């Protein structure tokens, strides 16, 4: 089973604007009664929450990124170090025609 | 350090709507449907309202390039498998070249001790 990360981002996305329309109506730029108000509050606190739990589950696949960013990293340097042994022979050359 | 950077920057969201519901509750907010003028409440809460749904941007903007949402955990457990044996390779050849060096570098001195005056 995959854990599917695509779907998390989705949800993610969503929650956010929810998030952001609670608030809006909150502060009154949106309509609401009063007797909701709390309500909205309610949702935020709960919003915020789910929020967290995903980002939260979204470390594996971000650790993976992470690793996936290393070797990456570290096998350019390498490829580099050689490239940069082969100059020293190529000017070695030079150094001894002339 | 990006879905972190993330869950940091969530936070600040999260002290915002708190650093607002504060001011609402503090402030007779509610019953806004030393007291706090009806404008300096309005130019407050637009202060934090303005500067939450610029939260809300960066957030997204962030978590669009959050890394990894596209791939697969397969397409990712493998993309390291082949990093970690193109990885093995190059070091054997980094080796290797180490070596042909130094073997380089064993001739040039040879040369250069020849030519030294002094037994």
């Amino acid at each position: 089973e995959s854990t599917n990360y695509q779907y998390k981002i989705q949800e993610l996305r969503k929650l956010l604007k929810s998030l952001l329309l609670n608030y809006l109506e909150l502060i009154g730029v949106l309509s609401i009664n009063p007797d909701m108000y709390e309500r909205k509050v309610e949702n935020i606190r709960t919003i915020l929450v789910n929020i967290h739990h995903l980002l939260n589950e979204y470390r594996p696949h971000q650790s993976r990124e992470s690793l996936i960013m290393l070797l990456e990293e570290q096998l350019e340097y390498k490829r580099g170090e050689i490239r940069e042994i082969e100059q020293v022979c190529k000017q070695v050359h030079d150094k001894l025609t002339s | 350090d990006r879905l972190t950077q993330l869950q940091i920057c969530l936070d600040q969201m999260t002290e915002q709507f708190c650093a607002t519901l504060n001011y609402i509750d503090k402030n007779h907010g509610f019953e806004r449907l030393t007291v706090v003028p009806p404008e300096e409440f309005s130019n407050t809460i637009d202060e934090l309202s303005t500067d939450i749904i610029l939260k809300t941007r960066q957030i997204n903007k962030l978590i669009d390039s959050l890394p990894g949402v596209d791939v697969s955990a397969e397409e990712q457990l493998r993309k390291i498998d082949m990093l970690q044996k193109k990885l093995v390779e190059v070091e054997d050849e980094k080796i290797e070249a180490i070596k042909k060096k130094e073997k380089l570098l064993r001739h040039v001195d040879s040369l250069i001790e020849d030519f030294v005056d002094g037994i």
